[PDB]
């Protein structure tokens, strides 16, 4: 999710 | 001149970071998406929690409010999309067919749409009332950061981490517009000014720019906050002043004037990247969000 870094 | 948001509440529910909060347009609800895999609904003004929407399988990404304020869309890392009964709780309906995580959501100001983006590449558009896929836009050559309708929901614009933005026409899903910013970070959000004449974009180069949608070139460029890492949301601010409000990885909020590109207020208070804001419809308030290591909202209120 938008949360975590990608 | 400059504003003076002061934090009223601290909203603390969420057990893991959280990932998106938007007023609702009649202005007396903030909505609340998270990791946690749950849509939480509080009191705009007093900050009181109202209720836990819940059955997402997976964390969500981001969430919107249909016109009347009566409806609620999530996208998922489930692949699904969800439209939820705000009075009620209930899932109205599951929305199938993204391939990969679903990222972005906004209904359409006569809120009979809704368009989607996904970690598929896609965007999507979809009918509210039987749920099912109207277009599938191949839009992008990455993930899809940010999708919204223009005023009337003549025109859809996205981003990707493909480095680009694109503008399309709803009724036929066709691109009328390609936005190059010469050199092509990726572009982490995107959405029209109130207007519908601009497009406001953040890039992972630590970057906001206004751009001429008509024209396309660039008038406005808001720097000095810290994004290189996360799809921080951004925002028009136009109750009071005419700001331009984002998050930043700094654990702050910032505050620009829209015209002198000046921060004129960051907000401190915050225990780990600031990943969503929202303002208020009517009143000079703003909401902002965390993730893991603070995992609460705040609302904050200025006198203009």
């Amino acid at each position: 999710a938008r949360t975590k870094q990608t | 001149v400059k504003p003076n948001y002061a934090l009223k509440f601290t909203l603390a529910g969420h057990t893991k970071a959280v990932s998106s909060v938007k007023f609702s347009p009649n202005g007396e609800w903030l909505a609340s998406s998270s990791a946690d895999k749950l849509i939480k609904i509080w009191g705009a003004y007093d900050g009181k929690f109202e209720k836990t929407i819940s059955g997402h399988k997976l964390g969500i990404s981001d969430v919107a409010w249909s016109s009347d304020s009566n409806l609620l869309v999530s996208a998922s890392d489930d692949k699904t999309l969800k439209i939820w009964d705000v009075s009620s709780g209930k899932c109205l309906k599951t929305l199938k067919g993204h391939s990969n995580y679903v990222f972005c959501c906004n209904f359409n100001p006569q809120s009979n749409l809704i368009v989607s983006g996904s970690f598929d590449e896609s965007v999507r558009i979809w009918d509210v009332k039987t749920g099912k896929c109207l277009k599938t836009l191949p839009a992008h050559s990455d993930p899809v950061s940010a999708v919204h309708f223009n005023r009337d929901g003549s025109l859809i614009v996205s981003s990707s981490y493909d480095g680009l933005c694109r503008i399309w026409d709803t009724a036929s899903g066709q691109c009328l517009k390609t936005l190059i910013d010469d050199d092509n970070p990726p572009v982490s959000f995107v959405k029209f000014s109130p207007n519908g004449k601009y497009i406001l974009a953040a890039t992972l180069d630590n970057t906001l720019k206004l751009w001429d949608y008509s024209k396309g070139k660039c008038l406005k460029t808001y720097t000095g906050h810290k994004n290189e890492k996360y799809c921080i949301f951004a925002n028009f601010s136009v109750t009071g002043g005419k700001w331009i409000v984002s998050g930043s990885e700094d654990n702050l909020v910032y505050i620009w004037n829209l015209q002198t590109k000046e921060i004129v207020q960051k907000l401190q208070g915050h225990t780990d990247v600031v990943i969503s804001t929202a303002c208020h419809p009517t009143e000079n308030i703003i909401a902002s969000a965390a993730l893991e290591n603070d995992k609460t909202i705040k609302l904050w209120k200025s006198d203009c």
